[PDB]
């Protein structure tokens, strides 16, 4: 509390809350668009995400 | 109505591969969209269930039952608005021209809700994509609506 590090989170989860690191989300989403999510997350561990 | 279309009673014979005059539950789906009716595959699925209908088991059908499900589907049909089509896949590309890559709507059509085969994506883009993997959806949804 006194470090910041609470106030940063409150700071944060006032905006854009939940925030996912993105092979933790290839792996859990490929298989929405399967073909082209995959190849996105494969092909670039971020820029697939995209 | 009849209006009474005696040719809706003229196409169940043409998709009864038996002859008896009755049209399975899984045929109800393809044939209601061969007589100009485009209920989604959901829909098609619910009004089924709704009715203790299962599409698990055997299905036979009756001409009686086929053309009351045919006109509960028919109001259903102020859906169909272009000016949502040509929108949509207006905002699935930049610029100011309408072209999808060719991947983003084979990909997008075959896993995005209802999901449709690699075959029949394929079928649906034959012609109207060519060689350069741009697909102009402003005369590829002009086509998708002639038929």
């Amino acid at each position: 509390r006194c470090n910041g590090v609470l106030e940063g989170i409150r700071i944060c989860r006032k905006g854009f809350p939940s925030r996912v690191l993105y092979a933790d989300f290839k792996q859990r989403y490929r298989v929405l668009n399967a073909s082209a999510i995959p190849e996105g997350q494969f092909m670039d561990s971020k820029k697939a995400s995209e | 109505s009849k209006a009474a279309a005696d040719d809706f009673k003229e196409a169940f014979l043409l998709f009864d591969r038996t002859g008896d005059a009755k049209i399975t539950a899984s045929q109800v789906g393809d044939i209601a969209r061969a007589l100009g009716q485009n209920p989604t595959n959901a829909e098609i699925n619910k009004i089924l269930g709704n009715p203790s209908k299962e599409e698990m088991n055997a299905a036979a059908i009756t001409f009686e039952e086929f053309l009351p499900m045919l006109q509960a589907a028919a109001n259903n049909k102020d859906q169909g608005t272009f000016e949502d089509f040509v929108e949509g896949l207006r905002v699935f590309d930049k610029e100011g021209n309408g072209t999808v890559m060719g991947a983003e709507l084979r990909h997008v059509l075959a896993t995005l809700g209802e999901k449709m085969t690699e075959e029949e994506v394929e079928e649906l883009m034959k012609g109207q994509e060519d060689s350069n993997g741009c697909i102009n959806y402003e005369a590829f949804v002009k086509h998708i609506m002639s038929v």
